[PDB]
């Protein structure tokens, strides 16, 4: 999962 | 004037009444007479069963609801039984969570309240039967009466069915005797008023009465075929 | 990532970095992180990147719903509402962390919201793996009532305290200047890292990938 | 965290720290946890942030339209009442230690605490929050039967003080509320203003 | 056409054949069983509702009989109609007020009320199961940017926001008599001087009743008979 | 690691007026491969693909069901859907398994049905979308291709030369990855047609 | 529960009358004007605006959906309310999956799809309203109406409400396929001119305009100015 | 237009009493209870010779203690067949007993005044069951017979009709039967009696019998077996 | 008129017949009064007597919804008593959401709500009742409130239902009740149940009488059999 | 979490  | 105010338990009529619950208390009306009365000791109920014809045995017109409580009918079996059998699943809850007797005034307005519902929803219908309780609990005997309009009686006696007017006569001329009696005498008085619902013709026979008794000392109890003979003779009167 | 905000004497800065990561990997250098919610409030994002892009898109959508029915400009508070009461809702599974800015009728307003539904409403916020170098900058060097130009110094010198000091954080420095009478989006606003300069060339003539099966099929 | 409420006759006294913590790092250094959820009725909050504004905001929803509905200002008791529900209730799926304090003209100034777990109980005065541990046993010798409003006070931030220095989890500024008949005064006390006492260096 | 009738198109909400609502239609009728006339202006400073009080009675507590309610703290309406109705209506309004400020955390404006309790109203002219309610409200606040603000919706679900406007028995009188008024270029005097003229009354304090909203003090309220009669022997001495 | 059982590679890459997708053929469980010709990359339009690398049962689920909604949507609407409109589709439809997500991360290739310019994008296994202007990578060997990528492709490819160029990413990075190859497959789509290729490639 | 049974039903000669019935509220609504130009979209109606009491800009009848497609109407105003709530929420699930704003056509479909509903579903009747619906997308404007059996269709200028059929023929002599924005106002407004009586101000016409820059209302003060020419 | 749970003026609900009407359309079918058992006689009503005789079933067994014949509706009885079946095997289940006959017809009379149009969870009864039924069996209380209709009454009988020709077979059933006549007889007096009310010439192809005794399982009477007994006519 | 077979159908002159008809049940029962006065609440109900077999004391129409509510029926009693259940739920509920005692005013509000309910549905009838419902406390005093078929609630100084209402409401009006205590309104709603008896039309009535008040310490309560009987020999030396 |  892309995280930021 | 009529037609259209009397198919739905709904719908009032313009002079305030609701003909399906009237037509429903003629269910109660028609069916076979039964008396309850009490004294300071004891609740009895006495019944009137119809025989359909000669071979069929009599219909039961009085049922075990638990120790302390028995009722008589008069309607439609079909909702005596489902009533009958709400009755004692309230008073196996008491029994379940208290571990004694549900007493008979709530038990009664249990009747009330769940037999009002259906009389205010559309497509539901009024319960077509009308009970005699007899019972016993801390406040001594107890003889109530129900009805399809979910109103409740608590009665000193009562009578209920065909000709029943007959045998509320009876009843009034002898109710100042009642509170005293023993317990002969008591079921002697319930089966001398049924006796006034007959034609001339007819008499009492251990075919035709059941007795239903709860007391002090005793069990809601039901007696029927030979064992009411003891009850008969008896047999004051003329 | 980091993402800050800051209320100045006219309005609102909102800033952030603009890396994606997949583990300890880069999968994007220019995201935008900065999320329209109405013509007058922005959000920005950090957490779960999934998260942060839905919750945003259906508050704004909500409040574009609410506003066409009221005919008004939308509040701070009540962007502030929809998106704790929804995070609450879902205990924290929602990994959305925000920065919400925006300018109403009574004035510049700033919340950070927390993913389990907590909000705090401060002059100066800041969220995401770069957040403390960030709230470094703003504990030393933030005054009330700055003026824009120096609101706008102050939170991309804190976003680059981010990018430089946390390897969560990195690439440009994107801002969102929000007044009464402007919205200014600055993306990008800074530029501080640039890709290094390809040396060799690899000049792959046509034929040294090796073919097994060709097949043609035109279009009309 | 460190929350506090004292009754005085004619009102209360709430106060708290102001600092908010995630692991170690301070999230807000001046935040506001004395809640208002109606006129003259406050709750302080300790615990989950997210849980006490939640449950903050749904008590005040629930008393606001109660209120309206009898026109007539709400009972303290009745607003610490929908708290104790609801904290119970979810006592499984909150983390949340609160004070309700207020005025009412029926009962006057009074303070209910309402811990984790979701019980009840009317107290003289309240304390709540990681820090209170600290100052169990000042205000069991501090506390006095009678005191003035400004006793009240004076004896809140002293209190609030003494846990700040030495928990952790709590610090920043000393948030007052006075609530009366008269309404609400609110104040902070910040730096200097803070009372202070010395560190017991050594001889 | 002309008053055409096909079917059930007067017993529920499906269309005549001009496209009238004839259930609709009548729910309006229902408004004026009441008896009474309700009053509202607006100006620049403030906003007025102002009412019929009859107590025909003496054994009625007087202070329960009331047409205006208070909704939130800053939101007051005057009731026009079936009463029962009526108070359902208020209270569907305090809960919309009270859940509008719980999700978006500001007041509910005035307009947004109104239109709600309309859009509401119009479920029932389209589901032919349920009636419309009989009754008309008017409500009253301050909005921030737009000033004070009177707004009525009725049972068509129909909402506006006006200058001034009436409901009940009087409305098309007291519509006449604000139109002459307002065609030109004091509120309270204005809105009892209305409602005076079209019933021909000249009042008592204690046979109406007053509510406010202004933009220094938004925070309805319902005047007291004292207050009132003020404006009474103010207008009384032209 | 559930991304691992079954491996597998997708990428995509962006030229002038063209854009290029590709995949290994390799369908395995865990060590063990069952065949090498499985396909990954299925069309979505005419100039216009989609890539799943990941789980190879949700790979194909995602890929049907993605299809199921692509249909009703060009039925309903007038028209052919437009890369971007895609994209948000697939997010859709991902993140409404945001708690028990499909084990795939999409990459899509295509040109804009009126206007052919170039897109591509990828998205992570609850639908966070990502638009690049170069290149995106997704499966069990994306570091490797991340490597291949960053130093060969440039701006302004012709169709020959981002064929070299995406075929040279794959091949060179899933010949450092165990459980990705048995073959990669290229696809060039351009305005006026589909060239589609299979590669030269190792097979252990 | 309600009533589960259909309120629409076909009667011997094949006619859904309930239906015919909403189409009378319609036709007997206040009247409506929409003209399509090359470069745009302009819908007006009349405001049924007796009273000087009534506060004119208090409700609005040209009412945006998104900020590129606007309604109108004519018949009863709360259905129209109804109608107006549910294209806003359509609009927003659109936008929600497809990150585009809603094409001026798939809205229209939604929402005269409702429209259906609501001469079949139980215990309900349908919507006395016909909307006109105007929008601009794919760089191109549209016109339609849908209509209470859930019909709907793609106008280049038409009438609905009192007095339509003159309208649609006034309209029949006096647009051309080549018209500008600004010119297709003028003559939406000499429309209303023909079946109004009460002569026109501002106050009590609503104009609204659909072009590349989106849907809006005009202003009092705009409308004003058209106004005088007229 | 009324609904299903209206009372009429004289206190019966109008579809129970059309109900009852629909059971003087049956065929008439005959119970008889003995102290040696219970025996059941039907008349099939064969309505063309195209039709297999077998294929009527009038008397069913609902355990091998109890016997049902029906008269009306047939099509209605089937659930209520198949409900006395259940719940004897239920009650065998949970009590490792057999039920006995007064409380399996206890228990499908029950189903009994079970229809409406306003509570009704599936779409569950529309109206009454057009059917009679005579229960027939053995229990530990002896042989016996209990007769049920639409209304959800029941009661025990030393004999019984239903159906068309029922107030008559009545007649002649107070006539023959007493407390202490056997089996056999019982068996020749209901084919007597059905020979009288039948349309059709009685013979062994268009009635059923079936006994059940206190030695012997339910038994369903084969044409060979009616036959002997047809004899004496 | 024509138009009244559903309390969803509207007349056209805008009536709700079927709650006009239920209105008229209750105008056939027999007379219930309730009087507040200076410390609390007093009700009396003239309860005829159908049969001498009943015992004394059988279809009570005065009950006890809350400790400190007394609620006075008339109609068809089973709907009054199924409303005297919603009130003793409404009562409960709002102890354990509140924590203390409901306002009487509240209480009849929200019992209201529930009868109004009732008056909008081809689905249900309207209760064919119409009950007053009294309390008193130190803090909010003595109330009598009462609800009829359409569920309008208001609240009064003295009230009376069921056939002999606009009798007994001229008898009640010359009461200058303000100024008088329980222990002496007792007495005079007793007079004024037999005032309006028709003795001759119906023959043999029961007295039923409770209070709330001062006097009970905010307990509603049947009146004591001593000061029934007292005041109903006042009222009935009174008539003669 | 985030406490006080
Ligand atoms: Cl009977
Ligand atoms: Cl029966
Ligand atoms: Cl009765
Ligand atoms: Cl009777
Ligand atoms: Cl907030
Ligand atoms: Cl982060
Ligand atoms: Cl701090
Ligand atoms: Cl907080
Ligand atoms: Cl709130
Ligand atoms: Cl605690
Ligand atoms: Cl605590
Ligand atoms: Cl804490
Ligand atoms: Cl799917
Ligand atoms: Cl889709
Ligand atoms: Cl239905
Ligand atoms: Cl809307
Ligand atoms: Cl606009
Ligand atoms: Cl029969
Ligand atoms: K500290
Ligand atoms: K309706
Ligand atoms: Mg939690
Ligand atoms: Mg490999």
């Amino acid at each position: 999962i892309i995280t930021x | 004037f009529r037609n259209q105010y009397d198919n739905d338990v709904t719908v009032w009529s313009p002079q305030g009444r609701i003909h399906q619950i009237e037509y429903a208390m003629e269910a109660v009306k028609q069916g076979s007479a039964t008396v309850g009365l009490k004294s300071k000791t004891h609740a009895v109920l006495v019944a009137l069963k119809r025989a359909q014809s000669e071979l069929a045995a009599h219909q039961k017109k009085i049922l075990h609801v638990d120790n302390h409580i028995g009722i008589s009918i008069a309607g439609l079996t079909a909702d005596a039984r489902l009533l009958c059998n709400f009755m004692r699943q309230e008073c196996l809850d008491s029994r379940f969570v208290f571990d004694r007797p549900l007493p008979v005034s709530r038990l009664v307005s249990l009747i009330g309240s769940k037999t009002q519902i259906p009389t205010q929803r559309y497509g539901r219908r009024p319960y077509g039967v009308g009970l005699l309780i007899a019972g016993y609990d801390d406040m001594g005997p107890h003889i109530f009466q129900t009805c399809p309009s979910a109103n409740y009686f608590d009665c000193r006696a009562m009578s209920i069915g065909a000709r029943s007017q007959s045998a509320r006569t009876y009843l009034e001329r002898h109710m100042s005797e009642f509170m005293e009696c023993n317990l002969n005498e008591l079921v002697k008085h319930g089966l001398r008023a049924l006796r006034e619902t007959l034609p001339a013709e007819q008499d009492l026979t251990t075919k035709n009465v059941s007795i239903g008794i709860v007391g002090k000392d005793l069990e809601f109890t039901i007696y029927d075929d030979d064992d009411v003979s003891p009850f008969l003779e008896g047999l004051e009167e003329r | 990532t980091t993402i800050a905000g800051v209320v100045y004497k006219d309005g609102i800065v909102l800033g952030a970095d603009t890396r994606a990561t997949e583990g300890m990997v880069v999968a994007d250098k220019n995201c935008s992180k900065i999320h329209f919610i109405s013509p007058n409030i922005y959000c920005c994002g950090a957490g779960t990147a999934a998260d942060t892009d839905m919750t945003t898109q259906l508050i704004s959508s909500n409040l574009e719903l609410h506003s066409l029915s009221t005919g008004r400009l939308p509040r701070v508070v009540t962007a502030n509402r929809m998106l704790k009461q929804m995070l609450f809702r879902y205990q924290g599974y929602i990994g959305a962390a925000l920065v919400l800015g925006g300018v109403d009728v009574t004035g510049p307003h700033l919340y950070s919201i927390y993913p389990h539904g907590s909000t705090d409403k401060l002059p100066y916020v800041t969220m995401g793996s770069g957040s403390l170098a960030a709230m470094a900058v703003f504990e030393d060097k933030f005054r009330p009532d700055m003026e824009e130009e120096e609101a706008k110094n102050l939170v991309s010198e804190a976003i680059a305290a981010g990018i430089f000091n946390d390897l969560g954080s990195g690439s440009n420095i994107d801002l969102c200047v929000i007044s009464k009478n402007k919205l200014d989006f600055l993306r990008p606003y800074t530029v501080p890292n640039k890709k290094g300069t390809r040396l060799g060339r690899y000049r792959c003539e046509k034929g040294t990938t090796a073919v097994l099966t060709e097949k043609i099929t035109p279009l009309e | 965290t460190t929350i506090m409420a004292v009754q005085f006759d004619g009102g209360v006294v709430l106060g708290a720290d102001s600092r908010t913590t995630t692991g170690s790092y301070i999230a807000n250094r001046v935040t506001d946890k004395l809640t208002p959820i109606h006129d003259r009725i406050f709750c302080c909050r300790s615990g989950s942030a997210a849980d006490t504004q939640a449950v903050a905001d749904a008590v005040t929803y629930q008393l606001g339209f109660h209120s309206i509905e009898l026109n007539e200002p709400p009972l303290v008791h009745t607003a610490a009442s929908l708290f104790k529900e609801m904290c119970y209730r979810y006592r499984e799926d909150l983390m949340a230690g609160i004070i309700i304090a207020g005025w009412d003209p029926q009962e006057g100034g009074q303070v209910y605490s309402v811990p984790m777990g979701g019980m009840m109980v009317r107290q003289s005065f309240a304390i709540g929050g990681s820090g209170s541990s600290y100052i169990y046993g000042y205000v069991d010798a501090t506390y006095r039967e009678g005191m003035t409003k400004e006793e009240c006070l004076q004896f809140t931030a002293n209190a609030l003080a003494l846990a700040m220095e030495r928990d952790g989890s709590s610090g920043g500024v000393i948030r007052l509320a006075a609530i009366a008949e008269s309404g609400v005064e609110r104040q902070v006390l910040l730096g200097d203003q803070i009372p202070k006492f010395a560190v017991a260096t050594l001889p | 056409s002309r008053g055409s009738s096909a079917g059930f198109d007067r017993h529920i909400t499906i269309f005549s054949p001009e496209g009238r609502l004839y259930q609709v239609e009548y729910a309006f009728k229902a408004i004026n069983q009441g008896g009474l006339t309700s009053v509202a202006v607006r100006g620049k400073d403030c906003a007025v509702i102002v009412t019929q009080k009859k107590v025909p009675d003496k054994l009625l507590d007087s202070s329960t009989v009331t047409h205006l309610f208070k909704i939130t703290e800053n939101i007051g309406c005057v009731m026009t109609g079936m009463t029962a109705d009526s108070r359902s209506q208020v209270q569907r309004a305090r809960y919309e007020a009270a859940n509008w400020k719980y999700k978006y955390g500001y007041e509910i404006p005035v307009d947004m009320l109104c239109k709600r309790i309309a859009d509401i109203s119009q479920v029932y002219t389209q589901n032919a199961e349920m009636r419309p309610l009989g009754c008309c409200m008017i409500l009253i606040g301050i909005d921030e940017e737009q000033g004070p603000q009177v707004y009525k919706c009725d049972p068509a679900g129909y909402y506006c926001g006006f200058k001034a406007t009436a409901a009940g028995v009087k409305q098309t009188e007291s519509t006449s008599f604000l139109e002459k008024k307002v065609k030109k270029k004091q509120t309270v005097e204005t809105a009892i001087t209305c409602l005076s003229t079209v019933l021909s009354i000249d009042f008592k304090p204690s046979e109406i009743e007053v509510g406010v909203v202004t933009v220094e003090n938004p925070k309805f309220r319902i005047l007291t008979e004292a207050e009132i009669d003020a404006h009474l022997v103010a207008l009384a001495e032209r | 690691s559930i991304m691992s059982y079954n491996g597998g590679a997708v990428m995509a890459m962006k030229g002038k007026n063209c854009v290029a997708i590709a995949a290994d053929r390799r369908f395995g469980i865990q060590a063990q491969m069952v065949t090498t010709d499985f396909q990954k990359i299925f069309p979505m339009g005419d100039r216009l693909y989609i890539g799943l690398a990941g789980l190879a049962t949700d790979v194909q689920t995602v890929a049907q069901r993605l299809k199921f909604r692509l249909n009703l949507y060009e039925l309903k609407e007038g028209r052919q859907i437009k890369p971007y409109t895609l994209m948000s589709m697939v997010a859709n439809l991902l993140y409404e398994k945001r708690f028990g997500p499909y084990y795939t991360e999409p990459v899509i290739a295509g040109l804009d049905p009126k206007t052919f310019k170039p897109f591509i994008c990828s998205l992570d296994l609850i639908g966070c979308p990502m638009v690049t202007d170069d290149f995106v990578v997704s499966g069990t060997c994306a570091e490797q291709m991340y490597g291949m990528c960053e130093s060969l492709w440039e701006p302004n490819m012709d169709p020959d030369h981002l064929f070299e160029t995406i075929s040279q990413a794959m091949l060179n990075a899933v010949d450092r990855d165990a459980v990705s190859g048995m073959g990669v497959i290229v696809h060039i789509i351009e305005k006026d047609k589909i060239t589609t290729r299979t590669l030269k490639a190792r097979m252990d | 529960r309600g009533y589960s049974f259909s309120l629409t039903t076909f009667s011997p000669s094949g006619k859904l009358v309930q239906i015919e019935y909403a189409l009378a509220a319609v036709a007997g609504g206040a009247p409506s004007v929409g003209i399509k130009a090359a470069n745009g979209v302009v819908l007006a109606t009349e405001k049924k605006q007796k009273s000087i009491l009534y506060d004119e800009r208090s409700v609005h009848k040209v009412e945006p959906i998104t900020k590129h497609i606007g309604l109108v109407y004519s018949g009863m105003g709360p259905d129209y309310r109804v109608l107006v709530h549910r294209a806003r929420k359509l609009a927003q699930q659109y936008y929600l999956v497809y990150q585009e704003p809603i094409p001026t056509a798939q809205l229209v479909q939604r929402v005269a799809s409702v429209m259906q509903e609501y001469t079949q579903s139980g215990g309900v009747r349908p919507f006395g309203v016909s909307l006109l619906i105007c929008g601009w997308n794919e760089g191109r404007p549209y016109l339609f109406q849908s209509d209470p059996s859930g019909a709907y269709f793609a106008w280049k200028a038409t009438a609905m409400g009192k007095n339509y059929v003159n309208g649609k023929t006034f309209l029949e002599k006096r647009y051309n396929e080549d018209l500008e924005l600004e010119d297709a106002i003028h003559t939406a407004i000499l429309t209303l001119k023909e079946s109004f009586e009460g002569q026109m101000t501002e106050d009590n016409i609503e104009v609204g305009i659909c072009n590349e820059a989106g849907f809006r209302r005009l202003t009092p003060t705009e409308v004003k100015d058209y106004l005088a020419a007229i | 237009d009324r609904g299903v749970n209206t009372f009429s003026p004289e206190g019966r609900l109008f579809q129970v009493e059309y109900a009852i009407e629909a059971i003087k359309l049956g065929s008439t079918a005959i119970g008889i209870q003995t102290s040696e058992g219970v025996c059941l006689a039907v008349e099939k009503r064969i309505t063309s010779p195209l039709m297999e005789p077998s294929s009527i079933e009038k008397i069913v067994e609902i355990d091998a203690h109890i016997g049902c014949a029906m008269s009306g509706l047939i099509a209605d009885a089937k659930t209520l067949i198949d409900k006395a079946r259940v719940e004897t095997q239920n009650h065998w289940f949970t009590y490792n007993e057999t039920m006995t006959v007064e409380s399996v017809t206890q228990a499908v009379s029950n189903l009994a005044l079970q229809f409406g149009e306003e509570d009704a969870d599936p779409g569950a009864m529309s109206r009454p069951f057009g059917v009679a039924l005579l229960f027939g069996g053995v229990d530990e209380k002896g042989p016996q017979l209990f007769h049920m209709d639409p209304s959800g009454t029941f009661v025990q009988c030393d004999a019984r009709a239903i159906g068309s020709a029922s107030e008559g077979a009545q007649s002649s059933l107070q006539e023959v039967y007493h407390k202490s006549m056997t089996l056999k007889e019982a068996i020749k007096s209901s084919l007597i009696i059905l020979k009288q009310v039948m349309e059709e010439k009685l013979n062994a192809t268009n009635i059923e019998l079936a006994t059940v005794q206190p030695g012997q399982n339910f038994h369903m009477f084969t044409k060979e077996e009616l036959e002997e007994v047809i004899k004496d006519i | 008129t024509g138009y009244d077979l559903s309390a969803s159908t509207f007349s056209p002159d805008g009536r709700v017949f079927q709650v006009e008809y239920a209105m008229k049940a209750v105008e056939n029962s027999s007379t219930a009064i309730g009087i507040r006065c200076k410390d609390g609440v007093v009700f009396g109900v003239e309860k005829l007597v159908l049969s001498k077999l009943y015992e004394e004391g059988s279809n009570k129409r005065l009950f006890n919804v809350d400790r400190h509510v007394g609620m006075a029926v008339a109609g068809l009693l089973a709907d009054a008593r199924s409303l005297a259940d919603i009130a003793r739920e409404e009562a409960s509920n709002f102890r354990s959401n509140f924590g203390y005692n409901i306002p009487l005013k509240h209480l009849a509000d929200r019992v209201a709500m529930y009868v109004h309910a009732y008056t909008l549905y081809s689905a249900v009838r309207p209760f064919g009742c119409s009950f007053m419902l009294g309390s008193y406390s130190v803090n909010d005093g003595a109330q009598l409130y009462m609800i009829d078929p359409s569920g309008v609630s208001y609240g009064y100084w003295g009230c009376a239902i069921g056939k002999a209402r606009q009798a007994a409401k001229t008898e009640i009006e010359k009461l200058q009740m303000k100024e008088m205590t329980c222990r002496d309104i007792v007495k005079e709603v007793a007079k004024i149940i037999y005032i309006v008896h028709d003795e001759v039309k119906d023959k043999a009535f029961e007295l039923e009488l409770s209070w709330v008040g001062e006097l009970t310490n905010g307990r509603h309560e049947i009146v004591p059999k001593d000061i029934r009987e007292e005041a109903e020999k006042y009222a009935k030396e009174s008539l003669k």
